[PDB]
């Protein structure tokens, strides 16, 4: 113990406002550059006490100028206290110097190559704590050979492998490939399940980075597994969480089976197998505690284990279980086991041996879209019929987004355009319904559309043909609608512009009518919409005759003429010209139809994919 | 793997602040003060998961007390959830009965422990024992 | 002092437990507590039934802090929010008309499907009341009602007794009644502002007078609409309106503004009240840069757009308009504009020098808006233009990237105002132009180095260096550097294959943008026939421009002149750019 | 029209927050939280749209007071409301702060659900609100209040009698300048206001009037009084009132003539800009030593009366965006620097009327770019003086009460000329 | 301070 540091939070706490702390608190300080600045200076309680004032002080929102060399003292010592301390303020600090960096390097090995627990430890929890370079740059040849064929306490060997995991975290470069590889997947096998802990980290980044070199890692992490599942319920007792057989080192085992696609030697498949049968069916069983944690941990392991299954994606039976209990999961009363099995069973519909499966619990999860009212979740379950949507589905997937996006944030609200437009082009079967929806999106959101989307619709509707005379009347009808977006000004401007003769027929929508209306359209409008309406207005021309009369009246008039901005100036120009002068034979020519667009390359999954993180 | 650990109370006091790669200052600050503008707002039937732009933060409460590890996104909710639980207890062992202002007038062997059952990102050990061991049998003499 | 506040535990249902108590004091502390953790955004539908059984009180301070929690959850649960029912149908009843009051008001707050249903008497004999406390609530919950369930037919004898409630013994009364019957005069059955006449107005503009800030408010707000048969009506109503160098501050004036403004079409020059009234408008409309900050933006967005107008108001008012450098930004850059309004033969010394000192600023935002408007000066008078043009340069070559951007994007608009003239500059521009990384700076150069190009016989280098990554590079770049190559083309077409080749390809093989796809097909249909059509077509010379320094569309103009007062003004944008 | 109404502490956290409309969301206060309060984009305007809302706001203390709306309200109206809600909670508390607020939920709120309805601004006052809003009755009372509310002269009048029975005007005027480089007044404006603080009884009604153009020629006279032909008498460029003077009768008769509201209210703002009187003189110049010294002058100047009184004098003096080795004298006063912030500020106790001070100041130079230079920002000045700077005087102040006996004849009357800064430049 | 209004 030690009376200082009780005394000081004491009469720190106990306090006026936070001005009286900073009175008392630079008070100490000054004290404390005081009691450094000179004189006999004490070794244990001293040291130890006003170091670790200064630590609290920095750590209670305040900064540290002064005296760390008068605190790198404490490291090479006969006390452990001493040591601990000194190693937790140079951990949770470190300024510009390099005669201090020198120092605690010297510290650190003078301190390391030793013979016993806590100097080998409180080291290793400093070097893998913080660390510069010269950490990985002068012990990176020195863990591996730690490690390799030697042995130390399991604390150490831990310690050692978390820090070796640091030092190829930071410095891959500084980082050898030396023969320890046997004993590091010898030594996963080993005893300690901590040892196996640790290794089953480090073991899982290494080989993340290189498969090929830890292909023997498989088989025993798999019968280790196995072991663990199935051993007995009481199996070494120091490691079951409530209940629960090592859950996880589990989780690391399966997390640590995901860097391999299907094991080989099929022994250890049958393993693997027969034993995720296992996890699965133990989940089947029933609550062995009643407390909230046990089933946790039970149920991270299933949550991982159903992972390593969709990784694989070699066993249909397995994948079609994995949906039926995520299944039985998405209307649980816990929250967290919800949202979990949404998220899940998103990852899982990309496996076409559950999606029927998976296709089933439509309702299920239409009804947590509509219903849950928190967001996380909702925003999962978005995710999730977009991801389980095929042809039928698609028809209802849609409406439901649809009515959905009558109801979020921004972002969101992008994003669900962007979905809605993608399912409905890669879906549709009668491209009527296409057009509708993306119609209505425009309707529901316009503000958030995108405009890949809009680029789209209109792609679209050029070339499929049948599509158009509709096409043609809905934009039309849809353009004298009230209230009255500008995307649709864009999307209608544009395909009645150049579909507006199939239309032009009817009484209602004769050209003039079409012209006039786009017209009101046109003096509210950005730019770019603005050199759309012009450029329509000429197409509406060369299409009709019986117009221009009115349309060059328009597209003359100072207005668009003596313009502000290039392009409706260039436009305007340019448009007049070619009524004015331009033989006909030409300005037909010229404004011809418009080549089908080829199959381009789909640039709204591009943005969603932009979008994603 | 883990990015950081937080122990944060009701008001604001970072009674424990803990991290595990490159990270700044006026960062850390906004760290901070955002996670709590999270975490401190939600309740009972909210996820103890919650998702923050190119990472994730699981969780939990204890009478004024949060404690948070925000960490990568491949990684397993559930098991960081119960991860914290079970530190939480070996504190409970440890303080032979723990509310803050033990962590406060004893942030450093906090500190320490964490570091026992915590390193690089990763997980150092699980067990209650092994670390109620060593933290004891190596707690006997300053 | 006696607040609650905090979180935790499950606190939420220990809410429950005292919300449930047999001394009143713990409940009301609980309700309080309530409101508290709602207030700050805790989940508490929970607890709906206890609460609300709590209003089952005659306590004020209770049975209101109840009340909010009840408009506030009563919609998500129409089940339990039957509750309500038999107390406030009872208290509708009251002695206290403070009390029937804060029932009726509460009351149409809930929007429950079948409430509207048990309302409706409630209500039908509100709007009748030796109390103008209760008719004012009324009012204004017939229009709260008509936003909700709403069209109803004894709702049309509420229709009818609202606008016959217009013409009341009460200013409040009709400050809510007319305030309502306008809302209300959105849902469109074409018949909408329903009536105003004779009567109707002169009993308005009595009220004018008599009511309050607000309830004035609501009638210059109201009558900004109303179309007088002749000029008798117009002056004798410009007039009945007119005392408004007045209080609402802000409000009152800009609406007086509003309506004013509006009465604006009787032969520009007549027995010039019209004149007088081209006097009178501009002392208020300036005291109004003298409000607290906030209301200055205001009415500086508001006057742009009046000087736009009519501009012949502030017309030597410019000085007022100088920037303070204690003026918050907002209000700089609107002053700025309103300046370069007025900047004619007189003020052009004195403003130049302004903007001169300006430039020098730190805020970017600033600097630039000036810089523009040196070079908006230039186009809006010309011996400006030798000067400003100079100090342009000169501000080129000062390095600071932005400052030249901005700079390049003037100096395009002014060769379009003096073609024939500046053309010296070109080579100097071209020097610093790879470093011009925003939209509107490509824009313009490469629309120049396009125009100039039989002076630059660089041009192939420039375009063609432009072409590398052609996509991922602003429509507006594409666009203007596609009709740009046609144009040089055009011109120097012996050494211009392999250019109107791949702008033509980009343009039309790969655009996902259907304009510009469109386009890059247009120019193929022509440069596939004649020189003879296409230099014609093309290259024709292109009028001037004139006074105009970033004008606002003149129809939409006209429109956000109809909107003063409100936020339409201040956005600049009809009102259908916000739903 | 007012849909939100919200208000936030500084870290972010609401206080109160009340909605009128369907139209908002747990969404709308969020956001602003969100997109305001939080955007690492300082630099804005005071109205917002986010996704079709529109968000207005004031800042208090450091305290954040947002109004929310979905359609296109009056702008104007929501703000100068949110103006006269601040002045309703000083009037209830003073104060405006988070504990002070915090500490007041049920009152805030009884008043939000009053002062304000379905987004529409009610009887907005705070002499209506006090008569009926705690912090007991009949039909009297009752009627009584309901009446006033509804009537027209709700803004402050029931039925009011005084121990002692006073008034007391306030000009308080503010000189707006801007100065070019070597003296000449670019921006040459005075912006006044009349304060009327005023303790009455019954429903007193008061004509009102000032200096505005005539010729010449109790038992308690002044004892020596003019004669000689008062000239240069002023009239008000443009004067906007409060909301109890008839307007109508004002258009008319020019008469300010009313029956006031209790306690400090202000009566007009107004403008002038003829015949006015001149301020303080200030003269700045830089010059240089070496190739390493920039030194800093600024002279003070002042135009009075010979007898008076300069107040709370401060100096705002630019330091270069960066500064080496700062070196600062005075004659009179004392001198402030601030570093980070980068400027330097004197401040003055008393200043004589026609007097003349210096104040010095020195910067040194050492490379800081490769050959480019600075620009000086104007030099700003704040101050108080107890002349009346535009030279306005109040000529009268009718004070007829007909419930009551009493008349103008006994009536304590007071009147101050205070002479305070606002707006006021150069150095070029 | 202030002067007698009157």
């Amino acid at each position: 113990g030690m009376r200082g540091l009780a005394v000081f939070i004491s009469d720190i706490r106990n306090c006026k406002s936070k001005e009286a702390e900073i009175k008392r608190i630079n008070k100490e300080l000054a004290n404390i550059r005081s009691k450094f600045k000179g004189d006999k200076a004490l070794d244990g309680y001293s040291k130890k006490k006003y170091v670790c004032k200064l630590l609290f002080i920095f750590l209670l929102g305040h900064d540290i100028d002064f005296g760390h060399m008068e605190a790198v003292n404490l490291l090479s010592s006969n006390r452990y206290t001493e040591k601990q301390i000194g190693y937790l303020f140079i951990s949770v600090l470190v300024n510009s110097n390099s005669e201090l960096i020198r120092l605690i390097n010297n510290a650190i090995k003078n301190d390391l190559a030793s013979r016993n627990p806590t100097f080998m430890g409180l080291a290793l929890h400093c070097i893998a704590n913080v660390g510069s370079r010269e950490m990985a740059e002068a012990f990176a040849g020195e863990i591996p050979k730690i490690l390799v064929a030697g042995d130390t306490m399991d604390s150490v060997k831990q310690s050692a492998a978390l820090c070796l995991l640091r030092l190829y975290r930071t410095s891959p470069d500084l980082v050898p490939m030396g023969d320890w590889t046997s004993r590091v997947v010898h030594l996963l096998n080993d005893q300690h399940l901590g040892v196996v802990t640790a290794a089953t980290s480090l073991i899982t980044t290494l080989a993340q980075k290189n498969p090929e070199e830890f292909k023997t890692s498989v088989s025993l992490a798999v019968s280790r597994l196995s072991r663990i599942v199935t051993s007995a319920s009481t199996d070494l007792q120091d490691y079951t969480y409530y209940f629960v057989p090592a859950p996880w080192l589990s989780v690391k085992l399966l997390r640590l089976l995901q860097c391999y696609p299907p094991p080989e030697d099929p022994a250890v498949r049958g393993r693997l197998t027969e034993c995720l049968e296992t996890i699965l069916n133990k989940a089947q069983e029933p609550p062995k505690s009643k407390k909230v944690q046990h089933s946790n941990a039970k149920n991270a392991v299933l949550f991982e284990a159903i992972s390593l299954i969709i990784h694989h994606d070699s066993e249909p039976n397995l994948l079609v279980r994995a949906c039926n209990q995520l299944g039985q999961f998405l209307q649980h009363r816990e929250t967290n086991l919800r949202y979990l099995a949404l998220e899940s069973m998103c990852t899982l519909a990309s496996s076409e041996f559950s999606h029927e499966a998976v296709k089933t619990h439509i309702e299920t999860v239409i009804n947590a879209l509509k219903t849950e009212r928190d967001v996380s979740v909702r925003q999962r379950a978005v995710d999730l019929l977009y991801a389980m949507c095929d042809r039928s589905n698609a028809q209802q997937i849609v409406a439901e987004m649809l009515s959905y996006l009558e109801t979020a944030d921004y972002s969101i609200r992008e994003e669900i355009v962007l979905k809605v437009a993608i399912l409905a082009e890669k879906y549709a079967v009668d491209y009527t319904w296409y057009v509708d929806t993306i119609l209505n999106l425009i309707r529901i959101a316009g503000d958030y559309v995108s405009e890949e989307v809009w680029y789209r619709v209109i792609q679209i509707v050029i070339n499929r043909d049948d599509v158009q005379g509709y096409a043609a009347k809905t934009v039309f009808e849809a353009l004298q609608a009230p209230a009255c977006h500008e995307n649709l000004v864009k999307v209608g401007g544009y395909i009645l512009g150049e579909f507006g003769n199939l239309i032009a027929g009817d009484p209602r929508s004769s050209p003039l009518i079409q012209f006039n209306l786009l017209h009101s359209k046109f003096h509210l409008c950005s730019v770019p919409t603005r050199a759309l309406l012009l450029s329509t207005y000429i197409k509406f021309v060369n299409l009709f005759p019986e117009v221009k009369a009115t349309i060059q009246d328009v597209l003359r008039s100072d207005s668009q003429l003596k313009n502000a901005d290039v392009e409706l100036q260039q436009r305007a120009v340019e448009y007049l010209r070619l009524s004015t002068v331009a033989s006909t034979d030409i300005l037909a020519t010229v404004l011809e139809e418009m080549p089908p667009f080829p199959e381009r390359e789909s640039s709204i999954l591009a943005k969603l994919k932009k979008k994603k993180g | 793997m883990i990015r950081f650990i937080l122990i944060q109370n009701r008001a604001g006091k970072t009674r424990l602040a803990k991290w595990y790669m490159q990270f700044d200052d006026d960062e850390k600050q906004k760290l901070i003060e955002e996670v709590h503008a999270v975490v401190t707002v939600r309740d009972a039937k909210h996820t103890n998961f919650v998702e923050f732009r190119n990472f994730k933060i699981i969780y939990r409460r204890y009478a004024g007390l949060y404690f948070c590890i925000c960490v990568d996104v491949n990684d397993n909710n559930l098991a960081y959830l119960e991860a914290i639980h079970n530190f939480v207890e070996v504190l409970n062992e440890y303080f032979h009965n723990v509310c803050e202002l033990d962590l406060v007038f004893n942030f450093y062997k906090v500190y320490t422990v964490v570091d026992e059952m915590f390193l690089a990102g990763e997980i150092r050990e699980t067990s209650q024992t092994k670390v109620l061991k060593q933290l004891l049998m190596l707690q006997s003499l300053e | 002092s006696k607040y609650f506040t905090t979180n935790k535990k499950g606190e939420i249902f220990e809410l429950k437990a005292e919300l449930n108590n047999e001394k009143k004091e713990k409940r009301k502390e609980a309700v309080k507590k309530v409101i508290a953790a709602m207030t700050v955004g805790k989940d508490v539908s929970s607890l709906f039934p206890d609460v609300v059984n709590c209003m089952q009180t005659d306590n004020l301070e209770l049975k209101k802090l109840v009340y909010l929690y009840l408009m506030n959850y009563a919609k998500s649960q129409p089940d339990m929010a039957i509750m309500a029912v038999n107390s406030f149908v009872k208290d509708c009843e009251d002695p206290n008309p403070l009390i029937r009051a804060l029932a009726v008001r509460t009351m149409g707050c809930i929007r429950v499907d079948k409430i509207t249903e048990y309302l409706c008497e409630p209500l039908r004999k509100c709007l009748k009341d030796e109390d103008p406390y209760v008719r004012k609530t009324a009012a204004v919950c017939v229009a709260k009602l008509h936003d909700i369930n709403a069209q109803m037919v004894e709702d049309q004898g509420f229709l009818d007794s609202l606008r016959d409630l217009i013409a009341d013994s009460n200013p409040m009364v009709v400050a809510n009644a007319v305030a309502a019957l306008s809302e209300i005069s959105e849902s469109h059955p074409n018949s909408n502002l329903l009536d105003l006449n004779p009567q109707n107005i002169n009993k308005l503009l009595t009220a004018l007078n008599e009511c309050t800030e607000w309830g004035q408010i609501f009638i210059l707000d109201c009558l900004s609409n109303y179309n007088p048969k002749d000029d008798r009506e117009a002056q004798s109503i410009c007039e009945r309106v007119t005392p408004r160098l007045s209080h609402a501050n802000s409000a009152v004036v800009l609406s007086a503004v509003k309506v004013l403004m509006k009465f604006l079409e009787l032969l520009p020059k007549d027995s010039d009240y019209y004149n007088m009234l081209l006097k009178k408008l501009a002392p208020p409309l300036v005291t109004l840069l003298s409000g607290e900050p906030e209301v200055q933006y205001v009415a500086l967005r508001n006057i742009n757009l009046i000087v736009q107008k009519r501009p012949e108001i502030l017309k030597q008012e410019i000085k007022v308009f100088f920037v303070k450098y204690n003026d918050p930004i907002y209000v700089k850059l609107e002053k700025l504009d309103i300046m370069i309004r007025l900047a004619s033969q007189a003020n052009i010394a004195q403003v130049l020098a302004e903007l001169k000192e300006y430039a020098t600023e730190v805020d970017v935002d600033f600097v630039r808006k000036a810089v523009r408007a040196i070079g908006r000066c230039a186009i809006k008078v010309e011996q400006s233009a030798e000067r400003c043009v100079s100090t342009l340069l000169d501000l080129i070559q000062t390095k600071v990237n932005y400052v030249v951007q901005e700079a390049i994007v003037v100096i395009r608009d002014i060769f379009r105002k003096y073609p024939n003239k500046y053309e010296s500059i070109i080579a100097t521009l071209c020097e610093n132009l790879d470093s011009l990384d925003e939209p509107d700076a490509r824009a313009a150069m490469i629309w120049i180095v396009g125009e100039y190009a039989e002076r630059i016989d660089n041009a192939d280098e420039l375009l063609e260096s432009f072409l590398e990554g052609f996509h991922d590079e602003s429509t507006q770049v594409q666009l203007t550097l596609l009709t740009a190559i046609v144009k040089l083309f055009l011109k120097k077409p012996s050494e211009t294959q392999e250019l109107v080749q791949q702008v033509l390809s980009l343009a039309t093989q790969d655009s996902d943008n259907p304009d510009l796809r469109d386009r890059g097909y247009i120019y193929w249909r022509l440069l596939s026939t004649d020189p003879v059509t296409a230099k014609e077509v093309v290259l024709s010379e292109k009028p001037l421009i004139s006074e105009e320094t970033d004008l606002i569309e003149p129809t939409l103009l006209d429109e956000l002149i109809c909107h003063i007062g409100s936020l339409a003004s201040v956005y600049h944008k009809p009102p259908n750019a916000f739903v | 029209m007012i849909g939100g109404l919200f208000i936030y502490n500084h870290k972010g956290e609401v206080l109160i927050s009340r909605v009128y409309r369907d139209d908002i969301g747990r969404n709308a206060v969020d956001a602003f939280r969100v997109n305001v309060i939080h955007a690492r984009q300082q630099v804005r305007s005071p109205v917002t749209n986010i996704a079709r809302t529109s968000f207005f706001h004031v800042k208090r203390s450091n305290i954040w007071l947002a109004a929310v709306t979905k359609q296109n309200v009056n702008a104007a109206m929501v703000f100068e409301f949110l103006y006269k809600m601040c002045d309703v909670m000083a009037a209830y508390f003073g104060k405006i702060s988070e504990e002070n607020i915090k500490n007041n939920f049920v009152l805030i709120y009884e008043l939000l659900d009053e002062i304000l309805d379905f987004g529409y601004p009610q009887n907005s006052e705070t002499g209506a609100l006090k008569t009926f809003i705690t912090q007991h009755q009949t039909k009297e009372e009752q009627s009584q209040i309901t009446s006033q509310v509804t009537g027209q002269i709700g803004w402050r009048r029931e039925g009011i009698k005084y121990r002692r029975n006073e008034l007391f005007l306030d000009v308080l005027e503010s000189v707006n300048l801007l100065m070019s480089p070597q003296g000449q007044v670019l921006s040459a404006h005075v912006s006044g206001r009349v304060v009327m603080k005023s303790y009455l009884s019954g429903m007193p009604e008061c004509k009102f009037g000032m200096n505005d153009k005539i010729v010449i020629e109790s038992m308690e006279q002044k004892l020596i009084s003019e004669e000689d032909l008062g000239k240069q008498s002023i009239a008000i460029d443009d004067c906007t009132f409060h909301q109890c003077v008839r307007l109508s009768k004002f258009d008319s008769e020019r008469s300010i003539s009313f029956i006031p509201p209790d306690g400090e209210f202000e009566l007009m703002r107004y403008r002038t800009t003829k015949d006015i009187i001149l301020p303080f003189r200030v003269i700045p110049l830089v010059r240089e030593v070496g190739r390493t010294k920039l030194e800093v002058k600024v002279v003070i100047k002042s135009n009075f009366k010979p007898s008076l009184l300069a107040q709370k004098i401060e100096v705002r003096i630019p330091t270069p965006l960066n500064t080496s080795g700062v070196q600062v004298i005075c004659m009179k006063g004392k001198a402030k620097y601030k570093a980070s912030e980068n400027a330097i500020v004197w401040k003055i106790k008393r200043m004589a009327g026609m007097k003349e001070s210096q104040i010095s100041a020195e910067i040194e130079l050492l490379p800081t770019n490769d050959k480019k230079k600075w620009a000086r920002p104007p030099i700003s000045m704040n101050f108080e003086v107890p002349f009346a700077p535009s030279g306005l005087k109040v000529r009268y102040l009718k004070v007829f009460e007909p419930k009551l006996n009493y008349s103008d004849h006994d009536v304590i009357k007071w009147v101050r000329y205070i002479g305070r800064s606002g707006i006021y430049e150069t150095r070029c | 301070d202030y002067q007698r209004l009157n």
